């Protein structure tokens, strides 16, 4: 199936060009199209004089997604003005990346041949990060986090607080949002424009930074004896308005006063 | 009414008497409305939504330097592990902030002090500074500033430890203050 | 008519807001020189 299948590298499949008169007769087995024409098989029968036959064909329906394994199609053949006039048995098998199997039958007699529309080339799977698996929701590729990623209460969900000097900051895990029950999220400061954004370190997080100053985003210092800590609240909510479960995380993080300074030069003098 | 306004048009007529004989006169008036209004109700509104709370924590670390300087007025670095001194030269040195909030804080200097080596709890000590200020029994040591911003510098004359000690090295403590909340620079007298 | 009505539940704008304010813009129309009648659909 996925292993077992012969490529073929013609670009005279494709729904542009001109007239053709070649009919498979000699095709057998799992193929792998590659090249300009088109990595998928027509959806939609296209019109005749195409696909360098008199009458070219098409799959009916859709293509199934992954994690489908074998279908059944009958792919038809459009001649002299109805669609799906003619029928060749087709055995759909999707694959683990950006290509599909078949099993091309001859079909029932010559001047029929198949076809390969430009399909989704341009739609690449690698935009989705590492750990996002390359599933499919008929025929178009998504990027669907771990399944092992799945947290029901929000009490569980992940915060990243790195306490820089300069700056403060608290990332979490889109993943973990996502299987939360959150589609696009909006993280907000006391101050709604410290608006959140996406980075990427070594998984999918969204992120806010703020300046470690009393007051430019809310944050508040309340400096004690010992430390000079600055507290900031957290404010989550999947859309717009938030109508159950409102969100607050209170994160802060304190900083101390005193601390130990020493220079990264050795020093000696000479003397009588 | 056209489509922006609506006007109503009406002639008025006014005379003396009942008939009119010279001097017909028409009051022309006409008021117009616009279609487009804009309301706004008088009262505020507060719902009431349950609010889940996650109390989070962290703890920082600010940044905070010391750099030899190889001129007078502090202006340069020094950037080689080791420097070699005659011990009747001066040294000239000072201490970076770079943390945050530069407004609110002043680089304050409780002790530093000189020992042979990098262990900063070496139980040989000269309090190259002792609490928050230059020693008067020595008078080679000046400053220049400590706690007046978040950069405080200060010279003195080159030593050796007596003994078989031909290297030394400076620990310094901070404490940082806020330039408000307090007056922090010392000002000692003997 | 002369009145329109509506209904929606009460929300919350996400952020620091303690407060909802509504404010409409209204539109009059001549009942017999236009259709006024408005209809949407998916
Ligand atoms: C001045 O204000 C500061 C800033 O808050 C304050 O420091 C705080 O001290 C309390 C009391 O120790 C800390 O409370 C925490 O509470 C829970 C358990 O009660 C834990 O998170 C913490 O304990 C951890 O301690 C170690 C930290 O790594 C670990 O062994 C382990 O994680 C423990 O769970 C801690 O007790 C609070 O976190 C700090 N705030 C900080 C560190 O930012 C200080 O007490 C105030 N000083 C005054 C009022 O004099
Ligand atoms: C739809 O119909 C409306 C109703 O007539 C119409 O608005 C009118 O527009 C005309 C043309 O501008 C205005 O006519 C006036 O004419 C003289 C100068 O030509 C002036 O009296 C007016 O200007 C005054 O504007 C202010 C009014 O206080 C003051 O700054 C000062 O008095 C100026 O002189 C004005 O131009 C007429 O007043 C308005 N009526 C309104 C606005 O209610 C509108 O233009 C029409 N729309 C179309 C035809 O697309
Ligand atoms: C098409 O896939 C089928 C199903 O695995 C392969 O075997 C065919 O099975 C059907 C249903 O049992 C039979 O009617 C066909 O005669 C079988 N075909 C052959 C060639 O034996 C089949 O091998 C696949 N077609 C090709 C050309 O590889
Ligand atoms: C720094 O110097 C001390 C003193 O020579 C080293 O030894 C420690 O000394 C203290 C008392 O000052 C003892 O209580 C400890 O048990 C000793 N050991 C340790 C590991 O602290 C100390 O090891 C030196 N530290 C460094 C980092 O050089
Ligand atoms: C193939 O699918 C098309 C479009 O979905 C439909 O019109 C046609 O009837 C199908 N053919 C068969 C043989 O079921």
């Amino acid at each position: 199936p996925c292993q077992a299948h012969r490529t073929l590298d013609e670009y005279w499949r494709s729904t542009e060009y001109g007239e053709g008169y070649a009919c498979d007769t000699d095709l057998r087995g799992w193929y792998r199209f590659v090249g300009q024409g088109g990595a998928r098989m027509a959806e939609t029968c296209v019109p005749v004089l195409r696909c360098n036959t008199a009458a070219p064909m098409w799959l009916n329906g859709t293509h199934p997604s992954s994690d489908e394994g074998i279908v059944s199609r009958k792919a038809c053949a459009h001649w002299s003005g109805h669609c799906c006039l003619w029928d060749a048995s087709v055995q759909v098998k999707a694959c683990a990346g950006g290509y599909y199997v078949y099993n091309l039958t001859a079909p029932p007699e010559c001047h029929l041949a198949y076809c390969t529309d430009p399909s989704s080339v341009e739609g690449t799977c690698e935009e989705c990060s590492i750990d996002e698996d390359c599933k499919s929701n008929n025929g178009r590729w998504h990027c669907q986090c771990k399944q092992d990623f799945n947290i029901t209460d929000i009490s569980l969900l992940e915060h990243r607080l790195e306490c820089g000097a300069n700056d403060m900051k608290v990332s979490l895990g889109k993943c973990q949002l996502k299987s939360l029950g959150f589609d696009k999220v909006f993280m907000y400061l006391s101050d709604s424009r410290c608006s959140g954004f996406n980075d990427r370190d070594n998984r999918d997080w969204v992120s806010v930074v703020t300046p470690a100053r009393d007051g430019p985003c809310g944050t508040v210092l309340t400096r004690n004896e010992t430390h000079a800590t600055y507290s900031n609240t957290l404010y989550l909510a999947d859309e717009i308005i938030i109508r159950d479960l409102n969100i607050k995380i209170n994160f802060a993080c304190s900083y101390p006063l005193d601390m130990k300074v020493s220079l990264k030069t050795a020093l000696q003098p000479m003397v009588s | 009414r056209n489509e922006t306004h609506a006007t109503y048009s009406n002639t008025l007529y006014l005379a003396d008497e009942i008939i009119i004989r010279d001097l017909n006169i028409k009051i022309n008036f006409a008021c117009s409305y616009p279609l487009d209004m804009k309301v706004s109700l008088k009262t505020a509104l507060q719902p009431m939504v349950s609010a889940l709370n996650i109390r989070v924590g962290g703890t920082g670390m600010f940044t905070v330097r010391m750099a030899l300087f190889q001129t007078p007025s502090y202006t340069q670095p020094y950037q080689g592990s080791s420097v070699t001194l005659s011990t009747e030269a001066f040294l000239y040195v000072g201490t970076m902030l770079d943390g945050g909030d530069l407004s609110r804080f002043a680089l304050l200097m409780t002790n530093c002090y000189a020992t042979p080596s990098s262990n900063a709890t070496d139980p040989l000590k000269y309090f190259i500074i002792q609490d928050r200020c230059p020693h008067t029994r020595d008078s080679t040591i000046q400053v220049v500033e400590n706690g007046e911003s978040s950069q405080g510098r200060f010279s003195v004359q080159m030593f050796r430890f007596a003994g078989n000690y031909d290297l030394v090295y400076l620990h310094c403590e901070v404490y940082l203050c806020d330039t408000m909340n307090e007056k922090c620079k010392p000002t000692c007298s003997g």
